């Protein structure tokens, strides 16, 4: 199920996305498409609620990361019961 | 992942906390060291009393134990950035979730894999004419 | 410590459960209550405890409509009564054995027999055969009120 | 005078009180 | 047909009723107050039951024996 | 209620079977479909 | 250094800054100042409506407690500079632009108008003629019956209250002035809670009714016992000279003959003449009488006056509060109030929710009190006064309890600390908030069912020609039997559970039927099925209402979908689409929608007064004393279906809004369709979402710059919480303006 | 459906999800799916189709009545 | 069976309850507590 997750070359290596992330759904992994040298990943996107925090959080015009919503379920739709 | 120790927090109890499907589906557990009894905010609701040394705390939702590491590492004297976050299974099975390989995904590190990359900007993705009759939509290809 | 006056402690000695030890979530009263009755009452088979469920609800579901359903001021009142219970309980029954046959699906635990595919059905068999006739038998004591009232101040003596 | 009928079931509900404190004191010399 | 007032203070309404309630709060208020010595302002040379433990607490029970006298004088006064 | 249309005596069943039984039996068949957890 | 004073200190607790904030305008020239994110300059114009959202926000502004505190006093200053200036208008159009002369001359034959239209473009029409020549607007305020209550009788004297209100007004705004920016009173000073509570139970409160008992002995009732009389306003000698001559007053009070003797001596009783316990009303006013509002005055001033002395300050006897709070503590609760003081000290939100809260339910018991007991003359002559003035102070208490919901989730997402709060009420309230709310849900559930579902049930039983199957006194009877055996103690009470008291508190509660002129002035007010069914309204959307804030109270930190809520603030639109979508989990998004529901309540309370007054109260007795009401006693057979409320009540009342064209209400009429209008308008903000209008804003500025007038302050769409924001502020004006259209043009109508 | 959107209804869901899982004899039942609130555009549709039908009935009953009552 | 006292129908009903409901009540709990565990 889950989200989908995608992070663009646009990356500027920032990491604000996964500090805004609440789920641990990204990391930083090297790169060298960037002066950072580190590029947004998304290996939890099971975990992914979908809150879009990452996406308020980037910089670069027009977001490197980006959240499309996709099949629910119980982690997805952030339920404690 | 093996056998998960700590004292659970001095607490009187919430209606805030684990349900049926905590025994029914999964849960999740929260592990750190503090120097000190010291009272924290309890993520479903009231004040709780973390002991000193070892602590373990279970709680209904990953987002929850991970709002509570945020809260250790962030509003505590000495910082506490020990805290290990679990998903328990009613098998009994334990699964290490946070953080990952021992380092905060804030900083990068060496031998993570990258996923989710894309090879090019946004406005690179292609039309969805393009790819219709598929089942899949212009990011996921 | 000397402190442990509350009386509101942590439900089942799990602070971290959603729930809280109070004098009517956990008291020995309503424990010893709510854990005797026909749903919870231990060494009883799911047909007797749908029995005894639907013994009581039928004879209580007479009362709406005979004192105030439209034919309250007929000459038929505990008959048109008499029969929205069984309309009632009908489509109650009809709900029961939904609810059994939707959630029991996959496989059977065993645990409690009642949480089954065939306690369930057991379950709803035998509320529909107490309720039918607690219905039927509260509307006779309606019915027959006269002699009830005679029986019990000795006017037949 | 007579009773009241109103005034009749109401000590009842009075001696539903000592009916409740009765129960807590057997239930605690039970102990 | 209003409430009637004893007709003129006299010697019953002093003395007999109001101070006696005023040295009856006087002793409740020595039993029963809890900071009896530390106002502002302090009292004069102690000696008897009036200024002993200073001006507050004096004047304090003094009003409360005031209440209490201008109750019982109002109230037995029909 | 009466009708003095041929066969008058049809509403006084079909509107029960049209509210009461129609719809029971409809929403019973769907309900047990809908929760059908057999894979696929 | 501006004036500086010598000291003042008078050897007290108290603790100023000399001059921390120096006086200058340059801040003036710079909006935005007060906000860092603000000071910097608009790039869009959110910055604009940014600018009047955190004006008073003084946390977010500073973090010196100090610093609000004294920016709350001063502005308290400037607030009550703006209510003197308000009524000190009041009292100015009074004086020089009302008919308060001619109405005291002829009160039954004539109607209060203050406020004269200028003629032109054809609003000379809004002049109607009041009687005695005069042409103005008719006021139901009320002024003119609080005037002549208070003893007024010329128009100088109200204009000496304005001249004096506008002094009272600069007062204010100078001490403001002077301790903000001069003498500046530190934090210690605001935390005497003990000092604070006993001046304002015993200064404020006391010593105001105690003067104002004084006025009401000295110059209301002697005035309003010569204007009962016929004296006429010309002739009645001038409130002093009373004092002047205290045989004018012991030939109207004879107790005034043996002088503060009875006052000393405790000979209390002879007081007989003025201080007195009557109970009803006044037979040739309607209102209350002036004595027993001076009797009460009097006992309120020492009732106050004596409880100023509970709490310690400076002389050892009192009351620590924190004392009585930490004593306080069950086996139910823990700790109890231990932490209270401490929060209701340091959290200025706290304290303003109480305050909110409980100053809204005083306001709307103030409408109950006031509708029933007519305190002022000719008051309940004047069905429009009295149905105005009860609508109003409705209104305003509710809007106050909204507040309260708003400043308690405020206080916990800003000033919430767990350590000062463990295992205490608030704590343990957090740990069951989960229990509170489903069982207040299933409150609110139950009580819709069992209210508005007994007016569908009737509906639909009407419809199908099944009037025995109704709830009716006539059929399914629902008797509101508390209510009437708590009415009928009441009226047993005079000369037997109340022996002093001649007549009943409020004629209300029944007894005879007290009519002044042509009208009643009060009668019974029976209770029957249809009162029981608008009673269970009330207390169903009440208890929504109390459910939707306490919930954004009790969530405000967090929920299980979001729990972290805290850190998002008190105001934001959301955390995303994610989890199902969280829109409006904040705690202002709570006070947005109970604003529409407290709206939803007060509109139903208001209607229910103004329907039942005008079937089973207001009305004309006959000479041979035939009450004709005014709508011809229709509420206990209508009142039970919606289809009634919609015809006999607004379809019916409406008439007169409608037809108000050409004649001097037709400026309700105008605002009957500028409500509606509004109120239609707000549904484009509430039902629609920003990213619409920023879209179409990009068209709109493409176009701009197409002909290069594009402005350097880009245009974007209302913030989510600016667009919620708007739809409610509309909402609620457009509803409130068409039910106060409608509510005057039908009082005035009706005469 | 319009005015008041999903997270508010969201909570009050698990409220009341808790409040079933708490009491008993109802506890003996449970729901086959997880009660939640309406989705964002579900919200949308929904108050927007209370919307038209209201709509629809209210001004064909008016008009209707009106000019069968009069007869043209 | 008649009564010109006031809740005359209190007895009606409460009679058998002493008599049958309660005793049957109170021994089938005692009962099931007498031979309890085993
Ligand atoms: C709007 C809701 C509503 C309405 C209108 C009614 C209406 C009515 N109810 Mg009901 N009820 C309701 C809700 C409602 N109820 C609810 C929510 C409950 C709780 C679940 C009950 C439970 C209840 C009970 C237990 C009974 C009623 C009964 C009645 C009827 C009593 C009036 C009468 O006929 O006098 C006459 C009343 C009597 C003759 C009482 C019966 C006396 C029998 C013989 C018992 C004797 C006691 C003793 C233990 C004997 C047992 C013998 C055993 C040892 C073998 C009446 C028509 C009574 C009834 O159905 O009449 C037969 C009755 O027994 N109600
Ligand atoms: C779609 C056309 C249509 C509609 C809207 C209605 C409407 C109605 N019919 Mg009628 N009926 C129809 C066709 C229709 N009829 C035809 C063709 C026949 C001859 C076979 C009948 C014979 C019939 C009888 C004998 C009676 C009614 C009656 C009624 C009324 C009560 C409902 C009922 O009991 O129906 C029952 C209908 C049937 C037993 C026959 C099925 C009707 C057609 C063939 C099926 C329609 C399928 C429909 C197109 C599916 C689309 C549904 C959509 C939402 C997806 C109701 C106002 C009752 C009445 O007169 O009330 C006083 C009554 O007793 N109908
Ligand atoms: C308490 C608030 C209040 C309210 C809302 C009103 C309301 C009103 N007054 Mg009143 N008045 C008040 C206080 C108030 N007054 C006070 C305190 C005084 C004593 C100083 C007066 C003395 C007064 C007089 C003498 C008159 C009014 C008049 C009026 C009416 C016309 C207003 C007008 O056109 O002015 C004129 C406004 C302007 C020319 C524009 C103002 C300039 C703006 C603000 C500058 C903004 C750009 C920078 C109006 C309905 C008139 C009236 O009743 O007509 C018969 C009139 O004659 N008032
Ligand atoms: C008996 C002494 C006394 C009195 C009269 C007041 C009165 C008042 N206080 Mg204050 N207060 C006092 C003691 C007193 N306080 C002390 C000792 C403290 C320290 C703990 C405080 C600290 C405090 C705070 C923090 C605040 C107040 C505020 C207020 C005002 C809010 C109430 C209101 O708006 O009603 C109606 C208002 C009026 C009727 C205004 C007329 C009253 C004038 C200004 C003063 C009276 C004149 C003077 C006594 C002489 C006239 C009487 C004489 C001719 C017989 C009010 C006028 C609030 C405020 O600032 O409001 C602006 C506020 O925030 N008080
Ligand atoms: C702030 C409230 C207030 C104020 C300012 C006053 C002020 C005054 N009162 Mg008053 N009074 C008050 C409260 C107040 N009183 C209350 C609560 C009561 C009810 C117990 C009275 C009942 C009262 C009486 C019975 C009398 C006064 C009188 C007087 C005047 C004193 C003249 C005098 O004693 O010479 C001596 C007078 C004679 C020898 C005759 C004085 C101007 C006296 C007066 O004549 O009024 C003008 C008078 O006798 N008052
Ligand atoms: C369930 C308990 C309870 C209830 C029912 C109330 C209700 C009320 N309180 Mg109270 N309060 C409480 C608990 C409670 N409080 C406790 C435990 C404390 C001790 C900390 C206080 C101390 C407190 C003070 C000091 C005052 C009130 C006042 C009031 C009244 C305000 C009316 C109003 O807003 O109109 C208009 C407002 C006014 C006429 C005066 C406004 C006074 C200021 C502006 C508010 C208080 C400032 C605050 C103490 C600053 C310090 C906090 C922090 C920054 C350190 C109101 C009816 C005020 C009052 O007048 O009492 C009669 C007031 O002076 N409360
Ligand atoms: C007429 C318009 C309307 C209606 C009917 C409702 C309905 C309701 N609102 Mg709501 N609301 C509205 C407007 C409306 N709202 C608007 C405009 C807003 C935006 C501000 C809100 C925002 C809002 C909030 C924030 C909240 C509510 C709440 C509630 C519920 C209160 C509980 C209750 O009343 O029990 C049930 C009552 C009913 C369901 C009314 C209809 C009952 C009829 C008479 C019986 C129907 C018979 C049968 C079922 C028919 C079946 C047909 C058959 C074919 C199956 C309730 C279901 C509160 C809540 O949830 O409380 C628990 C709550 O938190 N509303
Ligand atoms: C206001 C007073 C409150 C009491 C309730 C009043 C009416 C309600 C009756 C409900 C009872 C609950 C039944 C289930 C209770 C129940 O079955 O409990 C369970 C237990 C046997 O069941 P188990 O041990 O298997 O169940 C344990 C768990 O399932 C608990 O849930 O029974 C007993 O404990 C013995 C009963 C005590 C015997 C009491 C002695 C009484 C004799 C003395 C009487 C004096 C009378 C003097 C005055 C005349
Ligand atoms: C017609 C009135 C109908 C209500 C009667 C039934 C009451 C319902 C709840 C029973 C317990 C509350 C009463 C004891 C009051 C009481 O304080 O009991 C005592 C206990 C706490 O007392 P403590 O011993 O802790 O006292 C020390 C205090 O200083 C604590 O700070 O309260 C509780 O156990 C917590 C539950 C209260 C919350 C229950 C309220 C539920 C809302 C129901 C609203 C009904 C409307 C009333 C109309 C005005
Ligand atoms: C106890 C109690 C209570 C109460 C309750 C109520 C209010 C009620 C119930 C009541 C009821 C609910 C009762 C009942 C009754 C029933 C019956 C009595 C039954 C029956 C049946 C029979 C007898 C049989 C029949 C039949 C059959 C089945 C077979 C065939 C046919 C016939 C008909 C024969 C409470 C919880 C509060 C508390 C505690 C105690
Ligand atoms: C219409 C609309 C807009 C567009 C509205 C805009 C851009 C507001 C335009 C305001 C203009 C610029 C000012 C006109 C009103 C003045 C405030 C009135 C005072 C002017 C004085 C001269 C009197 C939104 O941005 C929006 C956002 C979220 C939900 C709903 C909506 C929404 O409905
Ligand atoms: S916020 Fe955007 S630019 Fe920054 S690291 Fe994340 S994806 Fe890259
Ligand atoms: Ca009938
Ligand atoms: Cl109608």
């Amino acid at each position: 199920m889950s989200h989908s997750v995608k992070i663009y070359d646009t990356c500027i290596g920032c990491t604000q996305c996964v500090r805004a992330c609440p789920l641990d759904v990204l990391e930083m992994v090297p790169w060298d498409g960037c002066k950072a040298a580190q590029i947004a990943s998304s290996p939890r996107t099971e975990d992914c609620v979908g809150c879009k925090r990452c996406e308020t959080a980037c910089p670069t015009d027009f977001l490197s990361i980006r959240v499309y919503l996709g099949a629910e379920t119980t982690r997805s739709m952030g339920l404690a019961y | 992942m093996t056998e998960l120790s700590g004292q659970p927090p001095k607490f009187g109890g919430s209606t805030g906390g684990l349900l049926s499907k905590a025994n029914r589906e999964e849960k999740y557990a929260i592990t750190w060291t503090s120097a000190s009894e010291q009272v924290f905010e309890m993520p479903t609701g009231g004040a709780a009393i973390m002991n000193e040394g070892e602590n373990l705390l279970y709680l209904a939702r990953k987002e929850q134990c991970l709002a509570l590491g945020t809260q250790l590492r962030t509003k505590f004297k000495p910082k506490i950035q020990d805290y290990k976050i679990y998903r328990v299974y009613p098998s009994g099975e334990v699964q290490y979730l946070h953080p990952a390989d021992g380092v905060f995904p804030e900083k990068v590190n060496e031998g993570r894999e990258a996923q989710g990359t894309k090879t090019r900007r946004i406005g690179q993705n292609p039309e969805p004419v393009t790819i219709k009759f598929s089942g899949k939509a212009p990011y996921e290809v | 410590m000397a402190e442990s006056n509350q009386v509101v402690q942590a439900y089942n000695g799990d602070p971290f459960v959603g729930h809280l030890s109070t004098p009517i979530s956990d008291s020995a009263f309503t424990r010893t209550f709510i854990g005797n009755l026909p749903a919870y009452r231990k060494g009883l088979s799911p047909i007797l405890r749908g029995l005894e469920v639907g013994m009581a609800h039928g004879y209580f579901l007479i009362g709406p409509w005979t004192l105030l359903g439209p034919l309250r001021d007929s000459e038929y009142q505990y008959i048109g009564g008499l029969i929205g219970a069984l309309a009632l309980i009908l489509v109650a029954t009809a709900a029961l054995s939904s609810y059994g046959l939707v959630t029991f699906q996959g496989e059977q635990g065993s645990g409690d027999t009642l949480q089954t595919a065939d306690g369930w059905s057991q379950f709803a068999a035998g509320f529909f055969v107490g309720g039918m006739g607690g219905a039927f038998v509260a509307y006779f004591l309606l019915e027959n009120l006269s002699v009830v009232d005679g029986i019990f101040r000795g006017l037949f003596n | 005078m007579a009773l009241s009928d109103t005034q009749i079931l109401a000590a009842l509900v009075v001696a539903l009180l000592p009916a409740f404190l009765a129960f807590r004191l057997s239930t605690e010399l039970y102990k | 047909a209003q409430a009637s007032p004893t007709t003129a203070g006299w010697s019953l309404s002093v003395g007999i009723i109001m101070c006696l309630c005023n040295v009856f709060a006087f002793v409740i208020g020595y039993f029963a107050i809890q900071k009896t010595g530390k106002g502002k302002d302090l009292a004069l040379p102690q000696l008897a039951s009036k200024k002993t433990f200073g001006l507050p607490e004096l004047l304090a029970t003094m009003s409360f024996g005031h209440i209490l006298g201008a109750g019982m004088v109002l109230g037995l006064a029909s | 209620m009466d009708g003095s249309y041929a066969a008058s005596y049809l509403p006084w069943i079909l509107i029960p079977m049209v509210g009461w039984l129609f719809p029971a039996v409809t929403m019973g068949l769907l309900f047990i479909h809908i929760e059908s957890e057999g894979e696929g | 250094m501006t004036i500086s004073p010598p000291e003042r200190e008078a050897k007290a607790k108290v603790s100023v800054d000399n001059n921390p904030v120096p006086t200058s305008f340059e801040k003036w020239g710079k909006p935005g100042h007060f906000d860092r994110t603000l000071a910097r300059g608009p790039k869009t114009t959110t910055w604009i409506w940014n600018l009047h959202a955190n004006a008073h926000d003084f946390d977010s502004q500073t973090s010196d407690l100090e610093d609000v505190s004294r920016k709350i006093f001063s502005a308290h200053f400037g607030h009550l500079a703006v209510v003197f200036v308000w009524l000190s208008g009041m009292y100015f159009h009074g004086a020089k632009f009302s008919n308060y002369e001619g109405w005291l001359a002829d009160p039954t034959h004539i109607k209060p108008s203050a406020q004269v239209v200028w003629p032109i473009v054809g609003q000379g029409i809004l002049n109607g003629d009041v009687g005695g020549g005069f042409h103005g607007i008719q006021i139901t305020s009320g002024l003119f019956y609080l005037w002549r209550a208070s003893g007024f009788t010329d128009s100088y004297q109200l204009y000496c209250t304005a001249i004096g209100g506008l002094v009272m007004a600069a007062l204010m705004l100078f001490a403001g002035w002077f301790h903000y920016h001069v003498k500046a009173p530190k934090l210690e000073w605001f935390q005497n809670v003990e000092s604070m509570m006993n001046h304002h139970l015993a200064g404020l409160l006391g010593l105001g009714s105690l003067g104002w008992a004084g006025h009401q002995i000295h110059v209301s009732m002697p005035i309003n016992k010569l204007l009962d009389a016929g004296v006429a306003p010309k002739d009645i000698p001038l409130p002093h000279e009373f004092i002047l001559e205290p045989s004018k007053m012991a030939e109207l009070y004879p107790s005034f003959a043996q002088g503060l003797t009875p006052f000393f001596t405790l000979n209390w009783g002879v007081y007989s003449d003025f201080l007195t316990f009557k109970g009803g009303l006044n037979p040739v006013t309607g209102g209350l009488w002036l004595s027993d509002t001076a009797h009460h005055h009097l006992a309120i001033a020492v009732l106050f006056i004596i409880a100023g002395h509970m709490y310690r300050t400076n002389w050892g006897i009192g009351h620590s509060m924190k004392e009585i709070l930490e004593a306080h503590k069950g086996p139910f609760t823990g700790e109890g109030h231990k932490g209270l003081y401490e929060i209701l000290t340091t959290s200025w939100h706290a304290q303003l929710a109480i305050n909110l809260a409980l100053l809204g339910s005083l306001t709307i018991i103030v409408a109950q009190h006031m509708y029933a007991m007519p305190p002022y003359p000719y008051q309940a002559i004047d069905y429009a006064t009295q149905l105005s003035l009860f609508t109003h102070h409705m209104w305003i208490g509710g809007f106050l309890i909204v507040g309260a919901g708003a400043h308690g989730a405020i206080f916990m997402v800003r000033d919430y600390d767990p350590a000062k709060n463990v295992n205490n009420l608030l704590d343990r309230m957090l740990r069951h908030r989960d229990a509170i709310i489903s069982h207040l849900n299933w409150v609110c559930i139950f009580l819709g069912f069992h209210s508005f579902g007994l007016y569908i049930h009737n509906d639909t039983m009407r419809a199908l020609g099944r009037p025995q199957d109704m709830f009716s006194d006539t059929a399914i009877q629902l008797q509101p039997i508390f209510a009437q055996w708590v009415q009928h103690l009441h009226t047993l009470a005079p000369g037997a559970t109340a022996p002093n008291a001649l007549a009943t508190a409020s004629y209300a509660f029944g007894g005879e039927t007290i009519a002044v002129a042509g009208k009643v002035a009060m009668m019974p007010i029976t209770l029957g099925t249809a009162d029981f069914m608008v009673h269970h309204i009330h207390a169903f959307t009440i208890h929504v209402t109390a459910l939707i804030l306490l919930k954004g109270v009790l969530y405000a930190r967090s929920s299980r979908l979001v729990p972290d809520k805290a850190n998002l603030g008190f105001r934001f639109p959301c955390d995303g689409p994610g989890r199902g979508g969280t829109c409006q989990v904040s705690g202002w998004d709570h006070v947005f929608l109970g604003l529409f529901w407290m709206y939803n309540s007060l509109s139903i309370v208001i209607f229910h007064f103004s329907w039942k007054m005008q079937s089973d109260v207001w009305g004309t007795v006959s000479p041979d004393g035939s009450v004709t009401h005014v709508t011809l006693g229709n509420f206990a057979q209508s009142a039970i279906t919606i289809n009634g409320w919609l015809r006999d009540f607004l379809w019916a009342q409406a008439a007169n809004v409608i037809n108000s064209y050409g004649s001097a209400l037709s400026a309700y009429g105008i605002m009957f369709l500028a409500g509606h209008f509004v109120f239609a308008f707000s549904l484009m903000f509430l039902f629609s979402g920003r990213g619409y209008w920023q879209e179409l804003i990009e068209s709109i500025v493409w176009a701009h710059n197409k002909l290069n007038v594009a402005p350097a302050i880009q245009p974007r769409a209302l913030s989510i919480i600016q667009g919620r924001a708007v739809g409610v502020a509309h909402y609620l004006l457009g509803g409130i303006v068409t039910t106060w259209a409608f509510f005057l043009a039908r009082s005035l109508s009706i005469g | 459906f319009l005015i008041s959107w999903r997270g508010y209804w969201q909570e009050l869901i698990e409220t009341i999800v808790w409040a079933h899982e708490r009491t008993p004899l109802a506890n003996l039942v449970r729901w086959k799916d997880k009660p939640v609130a309406l989705s964002i555009v579900q919200a949308r549709l929904v108050g927007l189709a209370h919307f038209t039908v209201g709509y629809v009935l209210t001004y064909a009953a008016f008009l209707i009545a009106s000019t069968a009552g009069k007869f043209g």
